[PDB]
């Protein structure tokens, strides 16, 4: 369901708590399209120093796979855009090590690119848990990040430490992406005989699960103010109460209106909290998932 | 490893599953539900540990494992023999705030925004706000679920903070106003219409205390007699 | 709360005659007819357990007419135990969300999680009677048995090469991940609201939407975000449902050559 007039006022502006920094672009709006379905106002955006700190890094990250990229097309843009998708940066890959001291082109190119992708993400983590605690709020976004990045962290630095190879991990590339995924089930013995990979679906499939029966409940529920979510928390009235006998009587229970979200980040950490296991055990413990399952 | 690993998996889903999340959804439902036996089937771990949240703007505090009860009176007979069936409505029930029609005794006071005070005030108050897309419903004839048209969109009361439609505020033929929730009225280039009440019985919409200001309890009793329209007002089948 | 929402049902089928709750179950005459196609199901499949030799969970599985049989026929040995097991999947997911229906209509709630539902059930129904019929063959489903389907899904993808290379198929997977990231992201944002720092009173949704703005530059609606959520889900599961109708019907090669349309001229 969208928007069917769409009214707008003044510039919104909340508090931000710490130094106004929060003020880039106090301008945006686009009533075309976005106020729709969401909010018409873009900005203001609060950059500061860690802000700064993980743009610079994921562009040159970015950049740095950039250039790398150009050389595989020599130059010529023409040819460049047709193999955008087939263009790699494997890492030694060069199969050996974590020998450090490796060429660029055999290491140090994947090395220094993944020096940036470390620092982006990293600094950004840290953003996520200040800008929660400015605004008096605290962790719980920045929770549920740490699971992203463990799955990023066993991908990239934790298991190609465990193999005493960077060869290990994923390299970057859009098709790369695609075809060491499809390797790692080969060499595993396939990863559906995983538990933990059969178990991340089970959470990946139950949180699109989630999501459409939550949103599903309150655009059902609109109707008596239920998106207004806190202040049914704060005070509960017929949108909460109903939502609740819905469920109760379709499947025999429900949630309380702040509970749910309590079930919502659980189910959606629990896609990559699990995976990152599973990956971990793989290959440093578990080389045949088959085998490891033939015991059972 | 790896079996150790998933085993202690399932341990932990088990003691994340009922304990903490099944428990924290009791917090503030039915803590037991009577009208019979208290818990009857199995057993939850008998309601959580109490939590309080701390309000802002004016203050309260809200010790959520809830043990409030209904005495607002439920209008609702029984049709006796199985313990658990229909509850009779003895009285018009749309009046009575029965069913699809129920209401909350949610505070009577107006939601603040985040700084203070009103989140929902009229348009006419509205501190330089003005549609931005789509056709204003100001002016024009709401209709019924009949040809018969009710009365005119007189003003829009918008949410501030989140910049939004929330009611249309309508002049009835009698000079008197009352909201109709923007998610019940369908916006039309020439009529526009809650063609989910009648007509006949749009008067009846729980009338406001202080014309410019809604109630979280006026607002709750609004949403829920507009809802009962559909089903009701015999026509919706 | 609750007693006062008992009123006599605004049902769709069955009047007065299934107006009643078991427990809290709501009944209703789809609900009957939950059960009646869920019996009918699992009394079925454990006849083709008993008739494999095993009432074991990893071993039992239920498997489509052989791809000689066309579009009809097979003993339920060899196929006709799925096809009416199937015939018990349709009628009983249709009926519980026509079941929602009802619940939906007594409640004075409107209609859209049987129509997200929807959803689910036409992925389901692509794989199991759209893609089959569409090829020509029941064999192309899928058996009903908790590992025999992943071992198929291995097959089907690996009969096209990588599948990864499915366009819509990568798209489904795009929309997975932004949903998966989203409901983390949605929940743990009302979490860090309704639970503030210790000891501070709560924050306001104006709260929210700042720490969105000063983290990304953007808040959507809060309606909006619950709108975005049904949009991320049932699109993910639709563009599912396309990429496999879209397999055997148009494209019979190893998925990775459609990408070589880009590559030419040079
Ligand atoms: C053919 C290959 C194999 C296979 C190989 C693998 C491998 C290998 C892995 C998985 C993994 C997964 N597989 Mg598998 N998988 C197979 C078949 C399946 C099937 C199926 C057929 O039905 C399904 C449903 C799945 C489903 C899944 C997911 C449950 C899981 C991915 C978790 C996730 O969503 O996190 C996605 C989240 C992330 C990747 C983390 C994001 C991190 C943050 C920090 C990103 C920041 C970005 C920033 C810097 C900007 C980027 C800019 C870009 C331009 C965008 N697989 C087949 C059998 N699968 C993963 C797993 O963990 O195993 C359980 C995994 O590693
Ligand atoms: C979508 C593509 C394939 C498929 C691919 C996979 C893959 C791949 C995996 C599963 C897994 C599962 N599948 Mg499947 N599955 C299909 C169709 C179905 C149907 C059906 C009626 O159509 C059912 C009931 C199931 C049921 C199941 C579960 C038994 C199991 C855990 C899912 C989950 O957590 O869901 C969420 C529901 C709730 C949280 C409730 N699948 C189609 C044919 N399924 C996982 C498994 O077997 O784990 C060991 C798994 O890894
Ligand atoms: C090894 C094989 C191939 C491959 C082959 C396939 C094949 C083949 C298929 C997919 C499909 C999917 N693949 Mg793949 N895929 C591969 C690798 C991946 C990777 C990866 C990590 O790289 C990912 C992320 C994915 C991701 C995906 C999903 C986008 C998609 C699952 C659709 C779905 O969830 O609908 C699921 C929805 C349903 C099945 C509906 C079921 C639900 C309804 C409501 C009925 C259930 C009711 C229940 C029985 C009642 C029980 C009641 C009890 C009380 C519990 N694939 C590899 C390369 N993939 C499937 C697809 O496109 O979907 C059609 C599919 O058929
Ligand atoms: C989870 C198992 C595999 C994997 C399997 C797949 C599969 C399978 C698919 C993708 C696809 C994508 N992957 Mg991947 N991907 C992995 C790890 C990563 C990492 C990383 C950890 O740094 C990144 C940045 C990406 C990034 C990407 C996107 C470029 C692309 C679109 C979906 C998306 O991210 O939507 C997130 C959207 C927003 C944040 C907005 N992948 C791991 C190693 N990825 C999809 C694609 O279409 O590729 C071209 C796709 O089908
Ligand atoms: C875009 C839609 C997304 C979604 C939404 C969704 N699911 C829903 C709803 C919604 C909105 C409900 O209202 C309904 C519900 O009741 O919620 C709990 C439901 C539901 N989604 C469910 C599951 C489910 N949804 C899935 C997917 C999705 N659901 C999408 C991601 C999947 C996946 C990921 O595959 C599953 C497993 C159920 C838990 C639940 C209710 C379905 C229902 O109607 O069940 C009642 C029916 C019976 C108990 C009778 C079944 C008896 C027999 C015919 C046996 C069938 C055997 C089977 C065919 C083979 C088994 C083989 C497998 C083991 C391989
Ligand atoms: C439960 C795990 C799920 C999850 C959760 C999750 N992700 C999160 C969080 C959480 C809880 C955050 O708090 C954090 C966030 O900030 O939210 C938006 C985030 C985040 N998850 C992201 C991505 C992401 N998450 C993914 C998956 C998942 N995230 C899981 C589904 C995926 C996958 C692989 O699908 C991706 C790609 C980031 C958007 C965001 C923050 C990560 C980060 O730190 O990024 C720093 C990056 C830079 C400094 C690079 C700058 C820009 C790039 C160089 C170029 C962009 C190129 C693009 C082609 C152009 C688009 C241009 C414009 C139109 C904007
Ligand atoms: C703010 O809003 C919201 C809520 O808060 C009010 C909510 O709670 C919820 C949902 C709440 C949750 C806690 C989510 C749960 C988490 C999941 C991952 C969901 C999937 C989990 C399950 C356990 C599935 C349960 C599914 C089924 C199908 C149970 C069915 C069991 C039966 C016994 C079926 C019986 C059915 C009938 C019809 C029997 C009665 C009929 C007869 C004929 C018998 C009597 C004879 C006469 C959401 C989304 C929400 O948004
Ligand atoms: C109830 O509350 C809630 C809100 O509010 C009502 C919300 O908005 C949201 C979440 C908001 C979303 C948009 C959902 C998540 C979906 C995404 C696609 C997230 C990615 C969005 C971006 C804008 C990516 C930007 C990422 C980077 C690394 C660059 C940031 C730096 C800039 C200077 C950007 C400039 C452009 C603007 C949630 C979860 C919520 O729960
Ligand atoms: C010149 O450039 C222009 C202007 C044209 C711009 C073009 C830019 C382009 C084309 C950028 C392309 C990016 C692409 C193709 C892909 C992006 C990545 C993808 C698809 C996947 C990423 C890989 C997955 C993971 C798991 C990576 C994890 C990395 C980790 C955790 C790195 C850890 C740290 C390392 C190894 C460094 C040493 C450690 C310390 C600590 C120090
Ligand atoms: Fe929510």
């Amino acid at each position: 369901i969208f928007s069917q007039v769409q009214v707008r006022g003044p510039a919104d502006l909340g508090m931000t708590e710490d130094v106004n920094l929060a003020n880039r672009s106090g301008v945006g709006p686009f009533s075309t399209l976005l106020g729709w379905f969401g909010n018409a106002q873009l900005g203001p955006i609060y950059l500061g120093s860690l802000g700064v700190l993980s743009l610079f890094s994921g562009l040159m990250w970015f950049f740095t796979i950039g250039i790398w990229f150009w050389y595989q097309a020599g130059w010529n843009p023409a040819v460049f855009l047709r193999d955008l998708f087939f263009f790699s940066l494997e890492p030694p890959a060069p199969e050996y090590g974590l020998s450090f001291a490796a060429p660029l082109k055999e290491g140090g190119l994947w090395l220094i690119a993944s020096f940036f992708m470390f620092v982006a993400v990293w600094s950004w983590w840290g953003r996520t848990y200040l800008r929660a605690q400015a605004l008096g709020m605290g962790k719980h976004t920045a929770w549920a990040f740490l699971s992203a990045i463990w799955l990023w962290m066993v991908l990239g630095f934790i298991r190609p430490i465990l193999m005493g190879s960077w060869s290990e991990a994923v390299p970057y590339g859009i098709f790369s992406h695609l075809d060491w995924t499809n390797n790692f089930s080969l060499v595993h013995g396939n990863l559906f005989y995983n538990p933990f990979h059969g178990l991340s679906i089970a959470f990946l499939y139950g949180s699109a699960l989630l999501f459409a029966m939550h949103g599903a409940t309150i655009l059902a529920v609109s109707r008596f103010g239920g998106e207004r979510e806190l202040e049914q928390i704060a005070d509960r009235g017929t949108a909460a109460e109903r939502a609740a006998l819905f469920w109760r009587w379709t499947m025999g229970f429900n949630a309380t209106m702040e509970g749910i979200h309590r079930w919502a980040i659980w189910m959606a950490v629990l896609v990559t909290l699990t995976g990152g296991i599973g990956i971990l055990l793989s290959g440093t413990v578990v080389d045949n998932w088959y085998v490891w399952g033939q015991n059972h | 490893l790896a079996s150790l690993a998933i085993y202690s998996f399932w341990i932990f889903l088990a003691g994340l599953i009922y304990y903490l999340q099944t428990e924290n959804m009791r917090e503030g439902y039915p803590l037991e539900n009577e009208d019979g036996t208290p818990a009857a089937n199995q057993g939850p771990f008998p309601l959580p540990k109490p939590k309080t949240f701390i309000l802002p703007h004016g203050r309260g505090t809200l010790t959520v494992p809830g043990p409030e009860s209904e005495d607002r009176p439920i209008a609702l007979a029984r049709t006796a023999v199985s313990e658990g069936f229909p509850h009779a409505p003895t009285g018009d029930p749309m009046k009575d705030g029965v069913g699809p029609a129920s209401w909350v005794a949610r505070r009577d006071l107006p939601e603040l925004d985040g700084h203070g005070h009103n989140k929902i005030k009229p348009m006419k108050a509205a501190a330089g706000f003005h549609v931005s897309a789509g056709k204003n419903p100001i002016g024009l004839p709401v209709r019924g679920c009949d040809l018969e048209i009710a009365g005119k969109v007189v003003d829009i009361w918008v949410d501030i903070p989140e910049q939004m439609a929330r009611f249309l505020e309508v002049e009835l033929k009698d000079g008197s106003t009352r909201l109709l929730p923007m998610q019940m009225v369908k916006v039309q280039s020439n009529r526009v219409h809650v063609n989910a009440l009648s007509s006949d019985l749009f008067a009846g919409i729980p009338t406001i205390k202080s014309p410019t200001e809604v109630t979280l309890l006026e607002e709750d009793k609004i949403c829920g007699y507009v809802a009962g329209g559909l089903m009701y007002a015999a026509p919706k089948r | 709360f609750e007693r006062k929402y008992r009123v006599p049902g605004g049902t769709l089928v069955g009047g007065n005659l299934f107006d009643f709750w078991v427990g809290p179950f709501y009944v209703g005459f789809f609900g009957v007819a939950t059960f009646f196609f869920a019996a009918l199901g699992i009394i079925l499949i454990a006849w083709s357990a008993v008739l494999q030799g095993t009432w074991n969970p990893q071993l039992i599985s239920v498997y489509p007419p052989a791809l000689e049989y066309g579009l009809g026929g097979a003993p339920l040995a060899k196929g006709g135990l799925w096809q009416i097991i199937t015939i018990c999947a349709t009628g009983a997911f249709v009926s519980w969300a026509l079941r929602e229906v009802e619940i939906c209509r007594k409640l004075g709630i409107g209609y859209h999680i049987p129509f997200a539902f929807a959803f689910a059930i036409l992925a389901y129904l692509t794989l199991v009677l759209f893609r089959p019929v569409m090829m020509g063959a029941w064999g192309y489903a899928f058996p009903y048995g908790i590992w025999t389907h992943l071992d198929w899904v291995s097959n089907t993808g690996y009969t096209y090469g990588n599948f990864h290379y499915n366009p819509a198929h990568m798209i489904a997977i795009s929309f997975f991940f932004t949903n998966a990231l989203a409901l983390a992201l949605h929940g743990a944002l009302v979490l860090s609201a309704a639970n503030p720092e210790k000891g501070k009173e709560m924050r306001t949704p104006d709260h929210e939407d700042t720490f969105f703005r000063d983290l990304v530059g953007y808040s959507i609606g809060t309606l909006g975000i619950h709108r975005l959520g049904l949009l991320l889900s049932l699109s993910a599961v639709f563009f599912s449902a396309l990429c496999m109708i879209i397999t055997g019907t148009i494209w019979f090669d190893q998925w990775v050559d459609w990408w070589q349309w880009w590559v030419k001229l040079p």
